């Protein structure tokens, strides 16, 4: 609800022999999944901090991993130009999609659970079928390396962030960039949208006026290497507020499950949790001795996990 | 045939067996009557498995007709065939992925090595220019106590330059030594994608050979392998026709260990040892 | 010309002398510490 990580830690999980790139939470089980740069995906139990197993099917460094709504499948992408679909009941690779040239950066599964989206250096975004494995439609428009891609809550809207200073939002149906945003000072790297629990909380935070339908419209968030976190409106495309104060490069941003605070990490070696409605809670929390890479927020449990380059994954209580 | 096809589908369902660019042959060797008209790669694999199982019955019928002695072919033979197929697929895929990961790490290390060699080039030229200016200043100022200090620092810089030059030539000698390694690793890494494409057919052939061709003699083993290879060719299933089954199913260390155990140096004896192992 | 080279050789020999003297003093301190042992 008002959960906020505390400086004391519970466990310092260190099993990777290469920098950790992303950490996620299992949708239903008490399972933490961490992807690192040693071509291995490790499975942990965040409640008790016990190593469970590893998924060593990948060839090159694993970049991004994503579950589905049911948590029954795990989609992973790596620098070996391929996407591997993991069956989480048997923990065995079941489909290895090829193509999508050069280092693949991000991967995500829409809540529909039937199609997958991925980003890479080849300045394009591809769309895959989980059932078959055929790239049916290819998304173009980015002029540089695309870093992160994230869908909506109903499998219709997709935004991709790239080195080309553009955070441009896309549609499944007409395959057109409805909103294109090129206004960041330097490269944008991480994006994550707003759950329905926070649509009402934006109105008094920014003073935005509701349209004829009354819905505030989908929102956008994008962290950029210019040490600034900026939260946007997908429907219109204008800035609402700029969050400044990160010492070094930002790496991952997301919203609190209650939709009231802002919780994000950066290359400043610290985890910073911010309030946007009233600019009150400006807690800075040292997390890792080296650069911090990724982070995640549990939907219901009071746990947050952060992945760093120091070969370690850390779990924080929420209070 | 329907039972065999269903068993093959259900057992080989957690294996990849997916080829997006699979080309359906004009004349497909339809073994299962209810096979879909545009069969997929997995369906072709299962059809090939059923064909192998029936080829064993045909071989037994031929041997019985010739007056030779045959052994009953049971569904347990098919079960062993599919189990061996799954195990060999997983093992070969894991070995290939691990080898490619190690080779990628090696290439990355070599590239970092050449980059640091260029960095040593620039460090060497910086040191050389500093030595030139230092001894020029020493000679200028000596020609008009601290001056002995200046020439001593110049001498120390020459000593550091000599040590850096030793590092230059030593790192260059190491760098040229790994040229054969780097080129061979590059060729293997480039061929990695092709090797993954042929895992399914090679594992199918090897599993069929292990599960079925044990009882027969060399001639019948070769006939069965040729029949299976021809069926795979007609079904547009990629497999390597250059490597030997004995080389594919065993490593040189295990073969050497077997020869130490008084195993005769024969292809059939090696295949028998492999069967006794797997 | 060679004169500066010879005085540089003298500077080399005095640097080596200083290093040897420092090593001798350090080792003498080491042995003085190990008398009880």
């Amino acid at each position: 609800k008002e959960w906020i990580p505390r400086p004391p830690e519970k466990y310092a999980l260190s099993g990777h022999r290469s920098p950790v790139t992303r950490v996620i939470f299992h949708p239903v089980f008490s399972v933490m999944v961490s992807a690192s740069e040693d071509a291995t995906i490790k499975v942990w139990d965040y409640e008790t901090g016990d190593f469970e197993r590893t998924l060593k099917g990948h060839t090159d460094s694993v970049q991004d991993i994503s579950f589905d709504h049911s948590g029954k499948l795990l989609a992973s992408c790596s620098a070996d130009m391929t996407i591997k679909l993991w069956d989480f009941q048997g923990f065995e690779c079941i489909r290895t999609m090829h193509g999508h040239d050069h280092n693949v950066s991000s991967v995500a599964i829409m809540p529909n659970g039937d199609h997958i989206v991925s980003a890479s250096r080849d300045k394009t975004i591809k769309m895959w079928e989980v059932q078959t494995g055929y790239c049916v439609k290819t998304f173009t428009g980015h002029r540089e390396w695309v870093r992160m891609v994230r869908p909506n809550q109903d499998g219709t809207l997709i935004a991709s962030c790239s080195n080309d200073q553009t955070v441009r939002v896309w549609v499944v149906a007409t395959k057109e960039c409805k909103a294109e945003l090129r206004e960041h000072e330097h490269v944008v790297e991480c994006i994550s949208w707003a759950p329905e629990s926070s649509y009402s909380s934006i109105s008094e935070a920014t003073g935005s006026e509701t349209k004829k339908s009354g819905k505030p419209g989908p929102f956008l968030l994008s962290g950029s290497r210019d040490k600034t976190i900026k939260m946007w409106d997908v429907s219109t495309g204008m800035c609402l507020m700029t969050l400044v104060g990160h010492d070094n490069w930002v790496r991952g941003v997301l919203f609190h499950s209650g939709g009231k605070f802002i919780l994000s990490c950066a290359d400043d070696k610290t985890l910073r949790v911010w309030d946007y409605k009233n600019k009150r809670c400006m807690k800075t929390l040292n997390a890792h001795e080296h650069f911090v890479t990724s982070l995640d927020f549990h939907k219901t449990a009071p746990y947050v996990v952060t992945g760093s380059v120091d070969q370690t994954v850390k779990v924080w209580e929420c209070r | 045939t329907e039972a065999l096809y269903q068993v093959g589908k259900e057992f080989t369902s957690k294996m990849d067996l997916e080829k997006p660019n699979y080309i359906v042959p004009d004349y497909m060797p339809v073994v299962y009557d209810k096979l879909p008209q545009p069969p997929s790669h997995r369906e072709a694999i299962v059809n090939s498995c059923v064909f192998v199982h029936q080829t064993l019955h045909q071989a037994n019928a031929r041997l019985a007709k010739r007056g030779g002695r045959t052994m009953a072919i049971t569904p347990r033979h098919y079960l062993d065939f599919i189990n061996h197929y799954a195990n060999l697929f997983h093992e070969k895929r894991s070995e290939l992925e691990e080898q490619q990961m190690h080779l990628n790490v090696g290439l990355r290390k070599i590239k970092e090595t050449v980059d640091q060699v260029e960095e040593l080039r620039r460090d060497l030229r910086i040191k050389s220019q500093e030595l030139e200016v230092k001894n020029a200043a020493a000679n200028d100022k000596l020609k008009k106590e601290e001056y002995a200090v200046l020439i001593s620092e110049a001498q120390a810089i020459k000593a550091d330059l000599a040590a850096v030059e030793a590092k230059v030539n030593r790192s260059t000698a190491l760098l040229k030594s790994l040229s054969a390694e780097r080129e061979r690793w590059e060729k293997t890494s480039e061929t990695f994608k092709n090797q993954m494409s042929t895992i399914a057919g090679d594992c199918l052939l090897s599993a069929a050979f292990i599960a079925y061709a044990g009882y027969f003699d060399q001639q019948m083993r070769q006939n069965l392998f040729t029949t299976w290879s021809h069926h795979l060719q007609q079904a547009n299933i990629q497999f390597r026709t250059d490597i030997a089954r004995t080389e594919y199913l065993s490593n040189a260390d295990e073969r050497l260990r077997w020869q130490a155990s008084s195993l005769p140096a024969d292809d059939l004896c090696t295949e028998n040892a492999i069967m006794l192992k797997r």
